């Protein structure tokens, strides 16, 4: 309930700034993003036992079976007199030009399962359809279709950092390489560093690093059943797009130390807990507010190449709060004011 | 030196509840997962659950859940189980146990003294 | 519930032998394994963690290796005070369940 009120706080207030150049949704504004789809993957978390998918795919949230069913979806569809549910109506991909407009439309179209067309994710009829390349079809491009529409209303609005990432239940059994390679083969404008660099930022860490990695995964995420394996340094950016939280369950393989980012402090800088042991790790500390709360990981290691190694970099692991400061390029990454920074488990 | 003092042992009825406390010293109580494991006499141990004294949430195992109502008094470090519809086969050795890290759910150290709550209807 | 099975229940050796204890999974438990060791009359003390990192205070004649459903801890030169009571305890699944436990015996 808080978080549909926080949902309706945002969209009330955000309804009439207009995407410009050089925009960005607030730490504050993704926090209430993030708690968004967490509840609504909380509400139903398992699947009936009458209507499962032999391939684990999670039905519970792509389905519209299941949709209808979620009290979150109600309780967000029915709020007040269904004024956002008035507003989702009125909304299309080539008629946004307000951040709230944004919002409501990328995370209304999450939460009920259905793409940007009108189609649902996956039909009612193809709960238990054994056939893998339909559902792995619609899961792809599910997920392809909301990172497109995102990149097509920022090349139309001229908009640099307005990301919205896909769900970690969107990415079944889904190559990031592919979705790349497919989404930037075309639209050659994609690739301005004027147009969508969060969102390239997003597709590019999860082009180089897969989902599953066997043995030469250094750190896994657990969420509800939903699993994750990182081996390089975990930026804010992808851990609020696919919806893990460093509060939840983290499973060290390696005896490299990482930086858990918690939340921000009074002095402009970042409070972070250090691992350098192999177990699970669930942060103890309280959940801080919307508008404190970051999520990100740094891995303190040189196995790491050259390549990929300015996503540890502190001014790109953790989204500025001031949009014309965001880091997203490899070229402009910077690793400064450490000072700022403070430890929590000493 | 990390120590877990717990209570004495009760001889409680069938049907009543026992209330078997751990109090914390040596480190800082919030930021370390207590866990209660049992041992019951000629047999082996046996998982509860764990609270975490910071935030005071609880995660009970299924078998122990209706049951056990872990609470916790960060003022003195003192960490309580609560647990009700006390049978004849809840006799054991009721340990409190410590994650073994900074916030690390998955072993156990170090793990206290012990309370053996006899329950009976002598 | 993730059954942990330990399957020498009862090993005798001498002092200064080498003895290895198995516990195996019912499914897979990742690296997650955890042995302890119970003296009588005394609370368990942990002596391995992750199933192949010693913790602080262990003497290093313990080592511990194994990875899915397939464990071991090998004792290289056995000690008086090694005679104990010693448990595997799983932590992929919830809940965390123990073994059944192994005892040495002079």
């Amino acid at each position: 309930v808080a978080s549909i009120t926080a949902f309706k706080s945002m969209i009330d207030e955000t309804w009439d700034k207009k995407i410009e150049a050089n925009t960005c949704i607030s730490r504050k504004h993704r926090n209430i993003i993030h708690e968004v789809i967490r509840d609504f993957m909380k509400a139903y978390p398992k699947m009936d036992e009458n209507r499962k998918s032999p391939l684990g795919a999670p039905m519970q949230w792509l389905t519209q079976y299941y949709i209808l069913k979620n009290e979150y979806h109600k309780t967000m569809l029915a709020y007040d007199d269904g004024s956002l549910n008035t507003k989702f109506k009125t909304l299309n991909i080539y008629m946004i030009t307000n951040v709230g407009q944004y919002i409501l439309y990328i995370v209304f179209c999450i939460i009920s399962g259905k793409n940007h067309d009108g189609t649902p994710y996956i039909y009612d009829s193809e709960i238990t359809s054994n056939d893998k390349n339909l559902i792995n079809d619609r899961i792809k491009y599910a997920c392809k279709q909301i990172l497109h529409g995102q990149l097509t209303m920022a090349l139309r609005i001229r908009n640099k950092f307005m990301f919205i990432g896909s769900p970690m239940y969107l990415w079944f059994n889904v190559n990031g390489s592919h979705v790349y390679h497919e989404i930037y083969d075309r639209n050659v404008g994609f690739h301005n560093k004027e147009i969508g660099r969060l969102l390239y930022a997003f597709m590019y860490y999860l082009s180089i690093s897969g989902r599953f990695l066997n043995d030469l995964a250094l750190l896994k995420f657990t969420y509800l059943g939903e699993s994750w394996t990182f081996s390089l340094s975990v930026p804010e950016y992808i851990l609020y797009g696919l919806g893990y939280s460093v509060f939840d369950t983290i499973e060290k393989f390696s005896n490299d130390a990482i930086l858990v980012y918690i939340r921000t402090n009074n002095r402009n800088g970042y409070d972070y807990a250090e691992f350098n042991k192999k177990g699970i790790v669930k942060v103890t500390e309280d959940k801080p507010d919307n508008d404190k709360r970051i999520h990100a990981i740094r891995l303190i290691n040189y196995s790491s190449d050259v390549q990929h190694i300015h996503f540890g970099f502190r001014n790109t692991l953790i989204i500025d709060n001031e949009c014309t400061s965001i880091q997203s390029s490899a070229e402009n990454a910077t690793d400064t004011g450490h000072h700022q920074d403070s430890k929590i488990n000493i | 030196q990390v120590q877990l003092v717990q209570s004495g042992a009760e001889v409680k009825k069938p049907g009543a509840s026992v209330k078997v406390s751990c109090k914390a010293s040596g480190y800082t109580f919030t930021g370390y997962y207590m866990h209660w494991v049992r041992q019951a006499p000629g047999q082996g141990l046996e998982w509860m659950g764990w609270i975490n004294p910071n935030t005071g949430g609880t995660n009970y195992a299924q078998k122990f859940q209706g049951r056990v109502t872990m609470t916790r008094d960060t003022s003195i470090n003192t960490a309580y189980m609560d647990l009700s519809r006390l049978r004849s086969d809840d006799t054991a050795v009721y340990y409190c146990a410590r994650g073994w890290r900074y916030s690390y759910l998955d072993c156990f150290d170090p793990w206290g003294q012990g309370t053996l709550v006899i329950v009976s209807s002598a | 519930a993730i059954q942990m099975t330990q399957s020498p229940s009862s090993v005798s050796a001498s002092v200064g032998d080498r003895v290895t204890i198995t516990c195996r999974a019912s499914q897979g438990i990742s690296i997650w394994l955890a042995w302890y060791q119970q003296k009588p009359g005394k609370a368990p003390k942990l002596l391995i963690n992750a199933a192949s990192s010693l913790q602080s205070g262990v003497p290093s004649r313990f080592s511990g290796s194994g990875s899915g459903t397939d464990f071991t801890l090998t004792i290289s030169s056995l000690q008086p005070e090694d005679f104990a009571t010693y448990y595997c305890q799983q932590a992929n699944s919830f809940p965390y369940t123990f073994g059944q436990g192994t005892k040495l015996e002079i």
